[PDB]
């Protein structure tokens, strides 16, 4: 419902300059793998296709079933699901920070 | 006095041999080319 619409995209240019190319060729796999999920993110935007309920109300002889369907559609409005492994990324983020500090001080030495 | 002449000649031969042993040109041909091959790079958390 929030957080990440398709507009969000990190700076690939700085990331591409940082990696040692074929030494980190999994980034070349990672970008295409993330790009494939962008293709899934290309389809199915937030809102669905609107439906003209009044046309089916007038065309059908008894529009009570259309009103019941519209009422149930408005009642059933499920929100977003739950994030699963965000804590694991957060845990590896803290481990990355420790490896960042360790690599920084060794390079300083 | 063959013994004294022999000793001087052998002592000379030892002295020439030592002078030859240090007669050389040291060189320093170890540049930092191998230092350029030690690029330590962080493994990325994929």
């Amino acid at each position: 419902a929030s957080k990440r619409i398709a507009r969000s995209s990190i700076d690939w240019a700085k990331m591409a300059e940082s990696v040692p190319e074929s030494q980190k060729a999994m980034y070349n796999q990672f970008k295409a793998k993330s790009d494939g999920y962008i293709r899934k993110a290309l389809s199915y935007p937030e809102q669905p296709s609107p439906i003209n309920w009044e046309h089916y109300r007038k065309s059908l002889t008894n529009p009570a079933m259309v009103d019941a369907f519209k009422k149930q559609y408005e009642a059933l409005k499920v929100p977003y699901p739950e994030d699963k492994v965000s804590s694991q990324i957060d845990a590896q983020e803290a481990e990355a920070k420790k490896e960042i500090t360790k690599f920084i001080q060794e390079s300083r030495g | 006095p063959w013994i004294m002449v022999f000793l001087v000649s052998m002592a000379l031969l030892w002295a020439i041999m030592t002078m030859v042993f240090f007669l050389y040109q040291p060189r320093s041909v170890s540049s930092a080319k191998g230092f350029s091959d030690r690029t330590v790079y962080l493994n990325w958390k994929w």
